[PDB]
């Protein structure tokens, strides 16, 4: 379909999309603003890829993150979610709570690879 | 057995030099707003504890950042304005007319300067005047039959290139914090009665600096802050007679400069959109630009400054303070810059030991208006006058000190007004801190072993 | 204040001869040679450190506050007044006869 | 190439004020302190004073205070300089040869010495 | 804590804030300066990730390299390391072997990954 | 070896090497060129690198795609290849399917991760 | 080859001229408005300092 | 060969034009010298290969 291609379709059908959006990231004195473009383009693109990485998620578009979900931050079934709503209405659904969830994604991390992994290794 | 586990975000570093960031808070100023970012909101610092690190004041790169970029700042701010090169011409100076009680010391300083110059067309010159400083001005081929045909010029405008200050610009010292870049931090000694030079072991981590106002003065510290619990004197190796003594105050000692005369400005055009200001007229009588500086203020921040100078050398030796040894006049006297007016101050009543009854100390002080301020390094800068009379007032919060040389069979040490070394103001506020890399990359051994 | 001495205040030796010259000082020292001439030639600089064109003869340790200015084969060349100096004070040096 | 050149022998009487010039060539001299010494015969080296060739700031010891002004003169481009000892009280325990050095160090290293202005008295 | 935090604790606690000093390598003339230091910036965090990726713990924090550890570079218990010495104070003690350690992790990946795995997907 | 190395050896043993290559693609007017350059090098090696995420094989030097071979791309015997061939001459035999093969491998990750794996973790 | 080239140009004054004069070699000197009546009269410039 | 003395002459504010002041000693035109048989050598070799 190419770049969004399904803007508008359900969060479910929209997954089978990822790679397109995910390969679009990347690629006298004009010349100069077109660098800063670019510079600021590759900062985007490393901090998203090492906001994955603190996850656990580098290297991959789908992920578990073994954090359980929340009631205060919705309340609806899956069915709902994946065949009733678009991307962007789910993204203003729990908008304010987009923080407060990474956090706890960096915790687990945290939890897991030393204190539940290097236990065993020993 | 043991095995190698890699560490990745391991909180070490070393010690390195780069290139900081300036920020902050919000006509435009030169530095500041038309070239910075905005600051970090709500900063925090970060106590490192159980941490000793090595601080050599001295040695900072970011003192050699911060005059770069200064200077660099400085004539950017200029090259846009309007040169003078049309005015360095043949003039005619005599002795400015007034009507109103001139003192006899006033009539050789103000010259009432004729000069033919260009207007804003190709094909038609000006006759025009403006009064002169008498320390702007040099004398060619004196007329020894007709003393008022004498040439005379605009100091130094044989030699470069004069410009004028843009009227627009606004020489506030507005202070600049520094920012690290990512993957350095600035780490902050925090111990208040630090050399300078040493191992501070009370340091914390700070990603971007307070700001720092980029005061220019001589022989005296103004603004800036005052020492947290006493006052402290760094100085390289202190026995090395060519090393700057600063002497940081914890108390200030408030300094009202002014220049009392009105000095009607007049605006005359040179060419098409050039246009120079110079004085006109002045309206009621004339008197010298002075400072006023506290008496007993000053006398108490002189006897506490003997008594620490005196706890760092042999108990054996008077501490004493002499008058300036000389030089050119940006170091002769103490140098300020009030709305633009450049003064010239002479400071040998507060430095000759003469503990004088007087309530407010008074220094006469001389104003110029060809400025050339980095030693000699730059274009020079033509000042243009301020009509009505100024008035401005600081805080001296340190001293530049030079010891007076050295000898045996001696129970005496004199020291003596110094700098002119802008770096060395400079170094009085950036003393607090150095730049660190991170290098987050560490190993250790330990149990880890790979299933594979 | 920085205290200082200087020993011997003459010496004599033969051509070929090993011969040290003794300053004690609480400082940064340097070690100047003193012809009957135009200048003082700069002979040592830091604790023990030879200038451009010094013939490899001339050396020098440090031990507590004492420097011994060691002048290996010494040579007709070498008649001369060792200066030492700290910062702005210099102490007469030593004469070497030969 | 590192240069300092100096006037020649002077003969005056007390009183008379007498001038000793070096004159600095073929460095940047704006990076080093210029110092004068004085070495008066059969003696040791004297220490004159210091002088800053880009802020002109003299500093002399307590013996030479009123008498020893240091100045310097900057040439076009700075690629020379004249400094320039001017000894006013002139007596005739002044006889002595006045030399010129650079500062190249923070340990007081003189490398390049003048050639010494004789003064007689 | 923040930025380098308990920079005088002991290594054992301090693996705890690795996260915190990884989210802080990222983020007219004097424009040019600031770009070249986003320039060099982002250049050493991809070295440290490319050096980690040879190493084969790309995406982590924590990894084993199952490489022994040999008695020359350091003589001490674990209790020593971990509870008793700073990371600058390791840093200083094996200085000297950095270089040597990596070129022993790089062979190792060699070993694995292609040698002893390539045989084993046949 | 050092740098490309034993470049006209056989496909197998030049795969030995495979980390000397790898270290090498990272590291006034004057200074705008070359910093251009620097953020050319960086684009290179960045998309490079999204795409072997794309793949699955983030990470790694040596990964399976499970993708099958067809014949119509070569006809060669595994000795014909890895001991008979260098690495220019395969880059020219196949260099007109590079693209085609590429959106397999796409394929092949958009159906590994998500359809037959997210059906597991439920 | 060598001809000694008389000229009035400026001095650091902008109301002030100088007469100077140096040498130059001939490639570097152009010919105008030849003075038949007296030779020394003749112009010259410096080779394409009009271009 | 010539001495060719300078001379300096100022044309602004710091412009300054160094020139031809005069000639100490006499006058002899510039030249170089290339070594005969080197250079009979060079093109006997010179045109074996070219032909
Ligand atoms: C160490 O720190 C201390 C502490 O800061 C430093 O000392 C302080 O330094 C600052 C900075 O210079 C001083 O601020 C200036 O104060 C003056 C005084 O203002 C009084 O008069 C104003 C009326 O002006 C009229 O009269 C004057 C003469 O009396 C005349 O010169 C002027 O042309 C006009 O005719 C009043 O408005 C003013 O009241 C205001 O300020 C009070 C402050 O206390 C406040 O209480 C009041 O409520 C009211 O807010 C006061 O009575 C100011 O005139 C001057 O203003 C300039 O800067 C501000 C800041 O942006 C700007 O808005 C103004 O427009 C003006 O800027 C002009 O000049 C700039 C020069 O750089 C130029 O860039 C601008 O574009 C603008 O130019 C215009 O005017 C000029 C003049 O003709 C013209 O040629 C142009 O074409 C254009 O039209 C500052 O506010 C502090 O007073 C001083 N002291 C203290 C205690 O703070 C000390 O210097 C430091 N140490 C060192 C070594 O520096
Ligand atoms: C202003 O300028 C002056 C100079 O003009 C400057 O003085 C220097 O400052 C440093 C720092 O304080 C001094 O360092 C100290 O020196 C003390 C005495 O001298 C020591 O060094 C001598 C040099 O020997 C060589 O070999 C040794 C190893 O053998 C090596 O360390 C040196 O670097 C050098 O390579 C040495 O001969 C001397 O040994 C004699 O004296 C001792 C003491 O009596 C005696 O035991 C010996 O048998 C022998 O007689 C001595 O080693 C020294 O005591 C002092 O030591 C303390 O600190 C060290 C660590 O720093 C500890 O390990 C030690 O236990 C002590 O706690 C320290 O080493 C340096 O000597 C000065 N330099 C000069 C030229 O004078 C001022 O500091 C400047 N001031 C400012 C404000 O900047
Ligand atoms: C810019 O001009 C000043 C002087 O100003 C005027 O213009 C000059 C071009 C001359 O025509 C001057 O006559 C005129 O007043 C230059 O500084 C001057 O340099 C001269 C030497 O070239 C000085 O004269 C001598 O100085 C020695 C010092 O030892 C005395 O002993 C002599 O008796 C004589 O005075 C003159 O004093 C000096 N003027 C000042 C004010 O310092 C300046 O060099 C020039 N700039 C350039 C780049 O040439
Ligand atoms: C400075 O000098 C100028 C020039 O002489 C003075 O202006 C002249 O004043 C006289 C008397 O009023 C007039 O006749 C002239 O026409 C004026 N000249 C010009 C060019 O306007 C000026 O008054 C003097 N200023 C002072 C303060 O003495
Ligand atoms: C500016 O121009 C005026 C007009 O030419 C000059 O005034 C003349 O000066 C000369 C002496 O140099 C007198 O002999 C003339 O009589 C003056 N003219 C008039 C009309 O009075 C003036 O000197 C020039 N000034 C400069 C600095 O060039
Ligand atoms: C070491 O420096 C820190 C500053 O970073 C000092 O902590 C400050 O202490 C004062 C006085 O209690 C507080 O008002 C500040 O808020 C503290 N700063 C922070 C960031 O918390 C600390 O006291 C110093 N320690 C020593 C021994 O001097
Ligand atoms: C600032 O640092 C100095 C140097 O470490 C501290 O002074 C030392 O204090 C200890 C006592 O805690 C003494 O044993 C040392 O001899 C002192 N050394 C010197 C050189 O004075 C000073 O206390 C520190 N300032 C603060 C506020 O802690
Ligand atoms: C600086 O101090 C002098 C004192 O010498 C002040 O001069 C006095 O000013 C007042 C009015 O403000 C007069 O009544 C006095 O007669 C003056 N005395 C003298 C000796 O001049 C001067 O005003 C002060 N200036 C400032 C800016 O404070
Ligand atoms: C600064 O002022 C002092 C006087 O307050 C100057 O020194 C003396 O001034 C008197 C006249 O007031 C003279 O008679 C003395 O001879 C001066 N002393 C000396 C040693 O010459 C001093 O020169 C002034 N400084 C400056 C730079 O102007
Ligand atoms: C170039 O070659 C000529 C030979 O023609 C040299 O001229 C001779 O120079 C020597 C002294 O060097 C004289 O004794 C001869 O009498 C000269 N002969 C002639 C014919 O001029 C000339 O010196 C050479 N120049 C260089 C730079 O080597
Ligand atoms: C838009 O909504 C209609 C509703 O019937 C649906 O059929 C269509 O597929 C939707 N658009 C996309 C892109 O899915
Ligand atoms: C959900 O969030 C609310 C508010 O942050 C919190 O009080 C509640 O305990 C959370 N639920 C769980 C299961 O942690
Ligand atoms: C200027 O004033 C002085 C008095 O100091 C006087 O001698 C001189 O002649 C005056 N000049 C003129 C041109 O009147
Ligand atoms: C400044 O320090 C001195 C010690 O030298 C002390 O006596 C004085 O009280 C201090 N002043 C203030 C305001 O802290
Ligand atoms: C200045 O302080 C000294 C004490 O150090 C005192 O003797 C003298 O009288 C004081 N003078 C004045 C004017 O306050
Ligand atoms: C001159 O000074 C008076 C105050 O004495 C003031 O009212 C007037 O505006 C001033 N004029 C100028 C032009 O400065
Ligand atoms: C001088 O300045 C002060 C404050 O700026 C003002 O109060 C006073 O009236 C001024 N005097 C004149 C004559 O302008
Ligand atoms: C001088 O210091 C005092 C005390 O901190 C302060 O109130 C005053 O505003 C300062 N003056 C200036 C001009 O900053
Ligand atoms: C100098 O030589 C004497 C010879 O006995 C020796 O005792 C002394 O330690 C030496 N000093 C140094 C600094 O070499
Ligand atoms: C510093 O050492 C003390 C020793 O008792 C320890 O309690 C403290 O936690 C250490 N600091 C840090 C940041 O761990
Ligand atoms: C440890 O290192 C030393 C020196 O590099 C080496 O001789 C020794 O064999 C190494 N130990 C092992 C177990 O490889
Ligand atoms: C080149 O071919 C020869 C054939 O015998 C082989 O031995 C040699 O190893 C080849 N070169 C490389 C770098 O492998
Ligand atoms: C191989 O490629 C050809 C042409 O693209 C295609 O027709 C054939 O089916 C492919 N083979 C397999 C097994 O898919
Ligand atoms: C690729 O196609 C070109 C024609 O466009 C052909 O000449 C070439 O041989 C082909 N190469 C391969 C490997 O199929």
């Amino acid at each position: 379909l190419g770049f969004l291609g399904a803007a508008g379709s359900t969060m479910g059908a929209a997954s089978m999309t990822l790679t397109v959006q995910a390969r679009q990231l990347l690629s006298t004195v004009w010349g100069i603003k077109q660098l800063q473009t670019r510079v600021l383009a590759i900062e985007r693109y490393l901090k998203d890829q090492q906001l994955l990485g603190i996850w656990g998620c580098s290297g991959k578009l789908i992920c578990c993150t073994n954090v359980p979900w929340n009631s205060s931050w919705s309340n609806k079934s899956q069915t709902d979610i994946w065949n009733n709503m678009t991307w962007m209405e789910w993204d203003r659904e729990i908008s304010n709570y987009t923080d407060t969830i990474y956090r706890l994604l960096e915790d687990s991390q945290t939890q897991q690879e030393k204190n539940e992994k290097d236990l065993l290794a020993l | 057995n043991m095995w190698v586990t890699v560490y990745y975000g391991v909180p070490v570093w070393t010690d390195a030099k780069t290139t900081l960031f300036c920020a902050s808070d919000t006509v435009h100023n030169v530095w500041a707003t038309h070239a910075c970012v905005p600051t970090d909101p709500n900063p925090q610092e970060i106590v490192l504890e159980n941490v000793t690190e090595n601080f050599n004041m001295w040695k900072n790169d970011m003192v050699d950042q911060m005059h770069e970029d200064i200077i660099s700042l400085w004539d950017q701010s200029l090259k846009p304005c309007v040169k003078l090169t049309p005015l360095c011409v043949t003039l005619h100076c005599t002795n400015a007319t007034f009507k109103n009680n001139v003192t006899n010391d006033m009539n050789k300083e103000i010259r009432n300067c004729s000069f033919n110059t260009t207007t804003e067309i190709r094909d038609k010159k000006q006759q025009g005047y403006a009064l002169f400083y008498r320390p702007d001005i040099v004398l060619l081929k004196e007329n020894r039959n007709n003393s008022n045909n004498s040439e005379y010029i605009l100091i130094n405008c044989n030699a470069s290139t004069i410009t004028q200050a843009c009227p627009k610009v606004n020489f506030d010292p507005i202070p600049i914090h520094y920012c690290a870049p990512a993957g350095y931090a600035i780490l902050k000694c925090n111990n208040k009665t630090f050399s300078g030079k040493g191992p501070c072991n009370n340091v914390s981590t700070v990603q971007c600096t307070h700001g720092i106002k980029p005061v220019v003065s001589t022989q005296l510290l103004l603004n800036g802050s005052l020492a947290e619990k006493e006052i402290i004197i760094r100085s390289e190796n202190l026995t090395d007679n060519v090393k700057t003594i600063i002497v940081h105050l914890n108390k200030s000692v408030e300094i009202v400069c002014t220049r009392p005369n009105n000095n009607t400005r007049k605006s005359m055009r040179i060419g098409p959109g050039q246009t120079f200001y110079a004085t006109g007229d002045i309206i009621g009588d004339i008197r010298q630009a002075y400072c006023n500086i506290s008496g007993s203020k000053w006398n108490e921040t002189l006897k506490r400054v003997k008594e620490k100078l005196q706890e760092n050398y042999n108990n054996n030796k008077t501490i004493k303070f002499a008058p300036s040894s000389g030089g050119d006049l940006e170091i002769t006297t103490h140098s300020f810059n009030c709305r633009g007016e450049f003064f010239y101050c002479n400071t040998t009543r507060l430095f000759n030991n003469n503990a004088t009854e007087d309530e407010t100390i008074t220094l006469p002080c001389r104003i110029k208006q060809i400025i050339n301020m980095w030693q000699g390094v730059g274009r020079a800068m033509y000042a243009p006058p301020i009509a009505g009379n100024i008035t401005c007032k600081s805080n001296i919060t340190g001293l530049l000190l030079v010891r007076d040389g050295g000898e045996d069979n001696k129970t005496e040490e004199i020291f003596r007004p110094g700098g002119g070394n802008m770096k060395d103001n400079w170094r009085s506020e950036l003393y607090k801190y150095k730049v660190i890399e991170l290098k987050p990359l560490g190993i250790a051994p330990t149990g880890c072993k790979r299933r594979v | 204040d920085i205290q200082m001495t200087q020993s011997p205040s003459s010496l004599s030796a033969s051509v070929g001869d090993t011969v040290t010259i003794t300053c004690q000082a609480n400082g940064y020292l340097n070690w100047y040679q003193q012809r009957r001439g135009k200048a003082p030639k700069l002979l040592i600089y830091d604790g023990s450190k030879l200038e451009r064109g010094v013939p490899s003869r001339f050396s020098g340790r440090r031990w507590g506050q004492e420097y011994n200015l060691t002048i290996n084969n010494l040579q007709p060349e070498d008649i001369a007044t060792y200066f030492c100096q700290v910062y702005e004070f210099v102490v007469p040096g030593t004469r070497l006869d030969l | 190439q590192v240069q300092l050149l100096q006037s020649g022998a002077a003969v005056t009487k007390p009183g008379a004020s007498v001038r000793v010039s070096c004159e600095a060539s073929g460095y940047n001299i704006r990076d080093y302190f210029i110092h004068w010494w004085r070495q008066a015969p059969g003696q040791g080296l004297q220490w004159v004073g210091w002088i800053n060739p880009k802020t002109g700031q003299p500093n002399n010891p307590r013996q030479f205070q009123g008498r020893v002004s240091l100045t310097r003169h900057a040439s076009w481009d700075f690629d020379t300089y004249s400094f320039y000892m001017d000894l006013k009280a002139l007596r005739s325990d002044d006889t002595a040869v006045y030399f010129c050095a650079r500062q190249r160090s923070d340990y007081w290293d003189f490398d390049v010495w003048g050639s010494g202005t004789q003064v007689t008295v």
